[PDB]
């Protein structure tokens, strides 16, 4: 999510 | 309501990109150190967002990353609570990780277990438990971030729960082929996040592919017991993976295996090198  | 002007934020680190977006370090008003997430235009309604926002802002729990503020407009701005060691994936892979040993990863595991006990009992779901989305802070403590985002994405493959931008393999495989998403799938991610653990930070199911995973989960495969773990904590998480929901464990009975795991489960542990 925003850690692909 | 509880939206706040753009300006106020400064981003002064880069802690990771993503695939919908990217976190940062930074300050609020100049005093407040806060997590900023941003997300790319287009990947889910601002409407719909807000909508999310006001029952995300209902949920607080000690093990939940507390949300702050929200920048409406595009790009949307998530700003929440800073945490000092990153993610969880990027913790178990980083030096830290080679003095991590069974009881501080289990204890790890437990903190994870209470904020979802509370998620289950608030009647909420996550939709993407995994060490990604699990944010460590100082003294080894473990919160649970970006939970009912998942339900927002309008990325078109990713609705249709396929192509890559989709974690399949933390993915239950009722909420895989139908999309039904209960607390009861997010037990099943929850089993995936303990191979996570135990192994460190390993991507699951490893040699195998995304495509290749439903079919095999289907046909009856789990995870093997990792190595130097003990079979009962395998165990549960083969409960976890039970092709039936209903038979999968509640996350206060995971809460409280966890936090009695070396009293109640196995007295007679030893540290090896990993574990």
């Amino acid at each position: 999510a925003f850690f692909a | 309501a509880w939206e706040i002007p753009r300006e106020s934020l400064r981003l002064e680190v880069k802690l990771g990109q993503g695939c919908f977006g990217e976190v940062w370090m930074g300050t609020w008003n100049g005093t407040t150190r806060v997590a900023i997430k941003t997300l790319k235009p287009g990947t889910m309604s601002p409407e719909a967002f807000l909508q999310e926002a006001q029952v995300m802002k209902k949920l607080r729990h000690e093990k939940l990353v507390q949300l702050y503020a929200v920048v409406s407009e595009e790009p949307i701005y998530i700003v929440t609570e800073y945490m000092s060691k990153g993610s969880l994936l990027d913790f178990l892979k980083g030096e830290m990780g080679k003095y991590l040993r069974l009881p501080q990863l289990v204890d790890m595991a437990a903190q994870i277990a209470s904020g979802m006990a509370y998620v289950e009992r608030m009647n909420y779901v996550h939709r993407d438990l995994r060490a990604a989305n699990i944010l460590v802070g100082e003294n080894l403590v473990c919160k649970v971030a970006d939970f009912g985002l998942a339900r927002l994405i309008e990325d078109n493959e990713y609705t249709a729960r396929q192509g890559a931008k989709f974690p399949i393999k933390w993915t239950a495989p009722e909420a895989a082929l139908y999309g039904r998403f209960t607390i009861k799938s997010d037990v099943w991610s929850f089993g995936i996040l303990l191979t996570e653990l135990t192994t460190k930070g390993r991507v699951p199911y490893p040699g195998m592919v995304n495509r290749e995973v439903l079919d095999q989960v289907e046909r009856g495969y789990r995870m093997p017991c990792p190595p130097e773990c003990p079979e009962s904590l395998h165990d549960l998480m083969c409960q976890c993976w039970r092709k039936d929901p209903e038979e999968r464990p509640t996350f206060e009975y995971l809460q409280a295996f966890l936090e009695d795991y070396f009293t109640s489960t196995e007295p007679q542990y030893q540290p090896g090198e990993n574990l």
